[PDB]
Parts: C-alpha cells; sequence; structure tokens
C-alpha cells in the first residue's frame, strides 16, 4: 500500500525507493450534485458518508 | 526590526516568510531544510561477543593424589578424578596399575577479536536535534549549520537567526537500546552481573578494554573414558551467535515518520514531525526605501489554469498598471495555495504569471504584489497518474471555499430552507398576535 | 530464599534487617552506606576566557593611500586616516608634506593561556547514583561499589543483591551549569553566538581546541596624534576577569542536604535524601537449621536506664531459660528504638545486656532473642548536653507510647468524661422512653 504519506521499499543490495500517491480520484468535481459527492467518496470514502 | 515565524520541520518544502516592515515596501525571504539529525545522549551499559573456552593439558599423576585449587577466574571449573589408566601411542604410563589420578580444569575468556566484533548496550535519553537550513533574500543565498533549540544564533548577510526549539518530544529510541555495526535495535537487555547462558549477555563486560568479565554459560566438567586422555566438558553454546540469528528486524528498517537511522554516532536524520519556530533580527539595509519601490494600482487575478496535483499545477496571471519599472516580492497569504517563486519583474506592459501547488477542489487566496492586493479563486481538476515519486509542494489543505460549487449548492440550499423557516415563523406569528388581540 | 527491604539513604546509618524463614532459625543483616555519589549527564555548551588583543604595526605610505582590505579575523576592525606627519627618533621621514597616510588594523584572539585557565558551560540533566555499601552477616564484611537502579547485581559471599532505583528524583543542580576549576555555579549563560561585551561569554569557543571564535568586545580605532605613530584604540575590559570578581557565591557553599559538591567529574557527594529499596537472594548455607539453635523460653525485658540522645542512652537486660547455649540473632521490630547490636551470645546463666537508642520520652517495642518474643516499656529522660558532634543514631520518631505518662493521663480523663455523657445519655433515653409509654 502506498498512502498519501508515502511508501519506502528496499529490494536486494541496492538503494531504497519512496513513493507517494496523488490525490486521485473518480467522480467528476463542478458537476451535478451527484457527482461532488462522488467525488468527495473517491477519497476520504468514510466521513463523506456520515457528512452527506 | 525583529519578526517571528514558524515554519515546518519537513525536508525539501520551500517556506516563504513575508515580512511588511511600516516604511518600507514589503519582503519574502526563503528559508528551505536540507537535513536534519536527531541524536540521543547515551551512556554505556556494557559490551557482548563471543566468548573462548580455556581448557589447559590435564595433569595425570601416577602413584598417587592431586588436590584441586580454586582460581579467581570467570565460570571456573575443576576437578579430581581418581583411579585413571591412561594410554599413549608407545604403551600405558602410571606404571601403578590404579593409584593414579587426573585434574581437569577450564574456564572462559572473551574472544580474540572482541576488540572488532562485539554489541554495545545503551541507555538512550534527551535527544537533541541538529538543522542544516539555506536562507535566501535579496543577493543573500547561503546555508548554515544550527542547533535547533533557542540557544543558537547565526548571522547571514548581517541578520540574525535563531531556530526556536522543536513543537514535539518525539523519538524513535526508547529506553534500552543495542548497538551492532550499523544498526539499531530497540531492545531490553539483562541487567549487568545478571546475565543468563545461551541468550544476549551471557558474557557481559564494563568496556572493551575492561580487565575484568562476568560468565555464566553453564560450562560443567566430566569423568574421561577408561584408557585415554582428553578432559570432556559441555558448555552452552555462545548467546551472541544465538542473537545474531534470533535478533528479529531492527529500528533501521521500522522507523515512523520515514526517517534514517544511522550509527556512529546514533541518530535518526531527516525525520519530518513538528514545527520550528524562527527569531530574526534583520538589518536596515535589507530592505529598500518605498520611494524607489514601484507603485502598483489596480491589481486583478485571474487563474489561466488548475489542478491540485503535488507539483506546481496551477497558473495565474495578474493585470496591473504601474508608473515605473522594477522588482516586486509576491506572496499568498493562505497555505491553501504555494507559490513558486518570491519575486517578479513589473513593466509597463502590465502582465505577470506565476506558478502555485494545490491540493483542493476550489482554492481562494489572496495574493499581493509589492503593496497591492488581489483575490485568486479557482475550481481544479483533479489528476490522472495515480504515483509520483516526489513529495508534495502543498500542506494538505483540502476543504473547499464558500464560494466553491459545492458549498455554493449547500448555500443555496440552507437558504431557501431558511427563507421557508422564516417565513412559517412570520406566518405563526400574525396568527397569534392576532389570536391575542381579540 | 529471596528477601525485599528498604534502607534510608542517609551515611553511615546501621541498618539491620531480620529475615526469618520458616524451617530455619532466624538471620540478621546489617547494612550501611559508606558512600554515594550523584553524576548529572553534561553536555558542553563552550568555554571562556580572557581575550588577547593583536594589533599589528601599522603602515604609513608616503605620498600614497592604502585602501582598506578587508578580512575573516574574529572582531576585526580596519580604517586608513589621511595627513599623518610622523616623527622618529632620528626625525620625520615622509618628505611629502601632507598627502600621505597610515592605515590601522586590530583584532581580537583566544589567550595564550586558555586551555589551562577556562571555565565551561555546560547543560546538566538526568543524574546517577552510586554508591559503596558494607554488608555483613554470620562471619564477613565486604564493600562493595554498586549502582544504585534496578540494573545492577552484585554477589557478596554468594548472595546476589540489586539496589533499587532511590525515591526521589532530587538533583542539586539546574538546567545550566557553569564549572570554573573546582567550584560549580548555577547560572544561565547567554546563548552561544549572541554573548555582550563586558560580561561572561563576551567571547565564546565551542571547545577548547577549536578554530572557530565569537568575540564581541566592542573594539573601536581612533586617529593618531600629530607627529605620531601608535595606533590608538579603546575596547572595553574582559568579561572573564570581570566575572572572576562577581560570580557570587557557589554551589559547593549553598547546596542543600548537605552533600559536598566536587568536580572533573563533577558529582555531588553524600547527599541523604530518599529511600533504597534493596533485594537479595540467599543460598541455603546462611541459614541455620532450628535443631541446633538454642530453645529460649519464658522471655521477658525490663529497662536498668534511658536518656532519649543521639548516641545509645538506653540499657536493657532481657531474661529467658536456654536448654544449650549458642548465639542469637537478637531484633527490635520497631523503629522507635534502634538496637546496637545483632547477634547476642546465649549461655545457660539466663542474661543478655542489650544498648538501645531512641528520641522518644517513653517508647514501647517489642524485641526477639532467637525465636521468642517480648514487649518493652520504658520511661526516659531528656539529655543535658545542647549540642553533639555526631549524626543521629536513632530514626527520630518521638511520638509517645499510649500506655505512657502523658498518654495515660489523656486516656484518663477522656474516659471520666466519657463516663458522664454516657450516663447523661442513659438518663434522657430512660425519662424519654418512659414518656412515650405513657
Ligand atoms: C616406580 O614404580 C613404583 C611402582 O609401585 C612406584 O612405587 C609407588 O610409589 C608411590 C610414591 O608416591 C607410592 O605412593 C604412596 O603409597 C602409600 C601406600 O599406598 C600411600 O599411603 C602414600 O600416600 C603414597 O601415595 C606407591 O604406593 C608405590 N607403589 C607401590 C609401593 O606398590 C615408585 O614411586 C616409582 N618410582 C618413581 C615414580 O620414581
Ligand atoms: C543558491 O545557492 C546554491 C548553492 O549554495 C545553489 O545550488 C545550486 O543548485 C544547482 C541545481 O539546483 C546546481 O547545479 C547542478 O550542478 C550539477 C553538477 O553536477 C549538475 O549536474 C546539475 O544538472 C545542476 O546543473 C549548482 O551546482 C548549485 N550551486 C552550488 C552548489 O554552488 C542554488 O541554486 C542557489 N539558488 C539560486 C536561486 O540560484
Ligand atoms: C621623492 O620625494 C618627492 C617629493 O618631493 C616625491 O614626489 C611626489 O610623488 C607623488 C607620487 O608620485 C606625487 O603625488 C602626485 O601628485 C600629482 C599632482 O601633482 C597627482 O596627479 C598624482 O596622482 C600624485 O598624487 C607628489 O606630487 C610628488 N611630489 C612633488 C613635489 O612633486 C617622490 O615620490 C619621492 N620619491 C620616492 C622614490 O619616494
Ligand atoms: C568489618 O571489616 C572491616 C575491614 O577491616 C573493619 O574495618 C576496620 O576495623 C578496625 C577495627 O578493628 C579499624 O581499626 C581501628 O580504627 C580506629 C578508628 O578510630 C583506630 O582508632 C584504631 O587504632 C584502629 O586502627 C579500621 O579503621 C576499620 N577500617 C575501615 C576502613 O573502616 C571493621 O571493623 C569490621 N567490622 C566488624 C564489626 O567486624
Amino acid at each position: 500500500p502506498v498512502p498519501v504519506d508515502g511508501m519506502e521499499y528496499h529490494w536486494g543490495n541496492n538503494d531504497p525507493v519512496r513513493l507517494w500517491s496523488q490525490l486521485t480520484t473518480e467522480g467528476k468535481p463542478h458537476g451535478w450534485p451527484h457527482q461532488i459527492v462522488q467525488y468527495y467518496y473517491g477519497l476520504y470514502p468514510a466521513a463523506t458518508v456520515s457528512a452527506v | 526590526y525583529e519578526h517571528s515565524t514558524v515554519m515546518p520541520n519537513v525536508v525539501g518544502f520551500p517556506y516563504k516568510a513575508h515580512i511588511e516592515r511600516p516604511g518600507y515596501s514589503p519582503l519574502t525571504l526563503q528559508m528551505q531544510v536540507v537535513e536534519t539529525s536527531l541524536e540521543p545522549t547515551l551512556n554505556l551499559e556494557y559490551i557482548t561477543c563471543e566468548y573462548k573456552t580455556v581448557v589447559p593439558s590435564p595433569y595425570v599423576k601416577c602413584c598417587g593424589a592431586s588436590e584441586c585449587s580454586t582460581k579467581e577466574k570467570p565460570d571456573y571449573q575443576c576437578k579430581v578424578y581418581t583411579g585413571v589408566y591412561p594410554f599413549m601411542w608407545g604403551g600405558a604410563y602410571c606404571f601403578c596399575d590404579s593409584e593414579n589420578t587426573q585434574l581437569s580444569e577450564a574456564y572462559v575468556d572473551r574472544s580474540d577479536v572482541c576488540r572488532h566484533d562485539h554489541a554495545s548496550a545503551y541507555k538512550a535519553h534527551t535527544a537533541s536535534l541538529k538543522a542544516k537550513v539555506r536562507v535566501m533574500y535579496g543577493n543573500v543565498n547561503q546555508t548554515v549549520d544550527v542547533y535547533v533549540n533557542g540557544d543558537h544564533a547565526v548571522t547571514i548577510g548581517g541578520t540574525q537567526f535563531i531556530f526556536g526549539p522543536l513543537s514535539s518530544a518525539w523519538t524513535p529510541f526508547d529506553n534500552k537500546i543495542v548497538v551492532y555495526k550499523d544498526e539499531v535495535f530497540n531492545q531490553d537487555f539483562p541487567p549487568y552481573g545478571s546475565g543468563q547462558p545461551g541468550r544476549f549477555g551471557d558474557i557481559q563486560s564494563r568496556t572493551v578494554e575492561s580487565n575484568d568479565l562476568y560468565a555464566n554459560t553453564a560450562l560443567k566438567l566430566a569423568r574421561p573414558s577408561p584408557g585415554m586422555v582428553h578432559v570432556p566438558y559441555t558448555q552452552t553454546p555462545s548467546g551472541f551467535k544465538y542473537w545474531l540469528k534470533e535478533k528479529g528486524t531492527a529500528l533501521n528498517t521500522k522507523a515512523p515518520f520515514g526517517c534514517q537511522i544511522k550509527t556512529n554516532p546514533v541518530r535518526a536524520m531527516n525525520c519530518a514531525v513538528g514545527n520550528i519556530p524562527v527569531s530574526m533580527n534583520l538589518p536596515d539595509s535589507a530592505f529598500t526605501r518605498i520611494v524607489e519601490a514601484p507603485t502598483i494600482i489596480d491589481l486583478t487575478c485571474t487563474v489561466a489554469t488548475c489542478t491540485h496535483s503535488s507539483d506546481f499545477g496551477g497558473v495565474l496571471t495578474l493585470t496591473y498598471k504601474t508608473d515605473k519599472n522594477g522588482d516586486c516580492s509576491v506572496h499568498s497569504h493562505s497555505n491553501v495555495a504555494t507559490l513558486q517563486e518570491a519575486t517578479a519583474k513589473v513593466k509597463t506592459a502590465g502582465k505577470v504569471t506565476l506558478h502555485f501547488s494545490t491540493a483542493s477542489a476550489s482554492p481562494s487566496f489572496v495574493v499581493s504584489l509589492c503593496s497591492a492586493r488581489a483575490t485568486c479563486s479557482a475550481s481544479c481538476e483533479p489528476p490522472k497518474d495515480h504515483i509520483v515519486p516526489y513529495a508534495a509542494s502543498h500542506s494538505n489543505v483540502v476543504f473547499p471555499d464558500m464560494s466553491g460549487t459545492a458549498l455554493s449548492w449547500v448555500q443555496k440550499i440552507s437558504g431557501g430552507l431558511g427563507a421557508f423557516a422564516i417565513g412559517a415563523i412570520l406566518v405563526l406569528v400574525v396568527v397569534t398576535c392576532i389570536g391575542l388581540r381579540r
């Protein structure tokens, strides 16, 4: 897993490598109100339901 | 002129501080953390290494007996066996048939290489953070080594800098530590003088060159077999060599906040947590008189493109009109958006463009060119890439603006319902007042 | 057989512990603290010493001008003065009547004997206690060096001891310390790189050998007087010299709890505060089987004399009857009185005399000889001497026995008043009941 904080893997003798995740999701913001919720559900998919 | 700010303890994050002195044009200076180090204070408890068993030649006394003599040697064992009748290659010595005796002795010592291959047991406390920071403003651009506590002042271009104590007191090393070569194990070890056989610390010594040694390895002597000379014994194998196989993980590969554990001296590096207060004392030659600074009026900000990615994914254009050509200092008065640079060239053409990085769907921030101000708001689209090999240039602020599409829609809905409630309240008030008046 | 108890942390106090194994005759250990040392952990901040101003010979150009050259020296100063006409013993050189100049230069340096006479500014934290303890029981003394924390097991005659962590976490050292030769001062020093002229730390160096030096001494230059060659200057006198005569007291003459401050390593000696737990693990060779011990029956205690003074001012005569003669272990089961000796030579005559020390007017305490027990009550008179040159040999317990003269009077009077109250209550109850029955 690669959270937004990052991840690091070390494989063999060569140097460890770091990877970070971007705030990517599947809905479209600035669209119909049933798509803004999809946007904010793709990322942070546990407080959007409670807030809605 | 005295100023104070707070900058995040993140390596590579471009912090920019905005100083606005009443009589002078505004100044923006950039501070960046090139490197960090955090070292505990260690006091050595003991060292451990592999042992070595010393077994001298047996003393076989013929036609008589011998007495065992006690010695002050670590884990010393001695016994006397009666009725022996050894043999050698040429024949059997000890002419006496059965009135013979053999003396067996054994003790332990540190191995010949204990000064090369050993493990140290430490107690760790009260870490001190050191940093290396580059500071740059105007024609000054220079990097310094500082102690991050309120007790070290450095001078850069005539400006005095004090980098105050870190916000948090988090350390990755707990009370007890074991160091082996270049690896730190976050371990609890037995007390000195109380080691057990076959585990870590079955032999203990206060220092590599110390003269006394503690040993507890369950060494035991046995009776020699009939007709031969050999001094048998049994001893539990080394506990250092067992630790070397069952040590388990390391702190090098477990540490939180993503920080590298180095040894000699023991330290944790680039370990992103907390905030660093900064106090400054600037000379008056750092600023510029507000007279020869350009004068800007009618500052308008329009956002060309935006996408809330990690790098600088937004482009911004500022329109103005100026009296003279010169240099200004831009700055964004919110951490929603982080600007690329801290200076712009103003010309009579009246158009400057500059890049910013954000992480929210709809940002809204106020940007200032020299002494002017303007408000920028935009609608930003998500990126398509899932994973990138570099960290964010923003501060991870996500909550959108009140004028953004989502909260605009929520505002419209809430306003409609509130108008309905207000109208109903008015109706009830009118009806009840009419009822009371009768 | 594992046992656990606590000791006062006072030097020279004769602690006596009683171990009572079910299958054996009782044992009495004597422990004293011979010495202690409380050791802080130090981080060197910097070194201060007297400075030395270096002033080269001036440079005079005849019909020329000298251009001031800057360089990197501590507190460096340079000027050029115009129109000089110096004279020397043979006459005045520089034919050139007026158009010629002098170049004046000066800077600061660490003094020649800073290696030998300097003051060190430390940060002190997390002290560790270490002791010498004299342990005696059966037929041995010894004194052992112990780290007083729960992580050092030391073996005396086959019995292994761990002297637990001190109850209190009190230290006489502040966060910031200044050490000079053989004295310690609790003092806040200025941050490195921020020392002020004329005070402690006007020049700062990170270590004795360190190549870099911070100097802030307010050195200034002035024009030479006409017809003369001498490089004037004015410059604030040293702050190490100023501190030397104005430091004020020390910690050696000031510290609480009566403990001696010593240096290299800096430590506090014999600093009586707190309690120390001790846990032992005795072998079976230490005890004696109950069959060997004499059987003591019909034990009574009577006191001959008392004087509740610092030394052993009470005498106790103890009667019994025994079947054999041997050794018993005597112990006083309360801290109101302290016995001088640990074993008594029991014989068939039937008398043993014991010496005890107390500070209460009417002590009452239970004492055991071998396995018997008896209660001792005494009426003890105050001393006559006002002041003695030795420490108290009791535990400073003053509250009397409930059977003493004062508490007996209180008890009788309170009983009389309670009897009056009970009679009043009974009569009121009787009359109320008779009235209610009507
Ligand atoms: C040459 O060989 C003869 C073969 O016996 C050796 O005679 C043995 O000498 C030892 C001297 O230590 C005798 O030991 C003693 O024996 C007595 C009686 O048993 C014992 O009480 C003493 O404590 C002591 O151990 C041993 O008995 C004797 N053997 C006999 C007499 O049969 C002789 O020593 C050899 N010569 C050498 C080695 O120069
Ligand atoms: C402020 O000063 C620092 C140095 O104190 C400047 O760092 C400079 O950084 C650049 C790249 O960011 C270095 O150039 C690089 O050189 C390597 C050489 O192998 C080359 O392979 C790279 O492609 C790149 O060209 C440059 O050497 C370095 N300057 C130094 C070390 O003196 C920093 O850029 C300065 N800030 C500004 C705004 O100029
Ligand atoms: C021997 O002594 C004579 C003095 O009589 C020195 O001559 C002096 O030299 C200086 C430097 O060359 C002259 O200063 C110059 O003044 C002119 C203005 O006239 C100016 O244009 C130059 O830039 C420079 O400042 C000075 O005037 C001159 N004195 C006279 C009376 O002419 C000579 O240098 C001495 N020789 C040696 C080897 O020292
Ligand atoms: C426990 O063992 C220690 C080890 O020796 C004993 O310490 C020493 O005891 C002797 C007394 O037999 C002390 O000698 C005397 O000292 C007094 C002091 O005023 C002096 O006036 C006498 O002329 C004589 O020299 C000796 O100082 C002392 N050593 C130390 C380091 O304390 C101790 O007595 C033994 N305790 C018991 C109860 O057996």
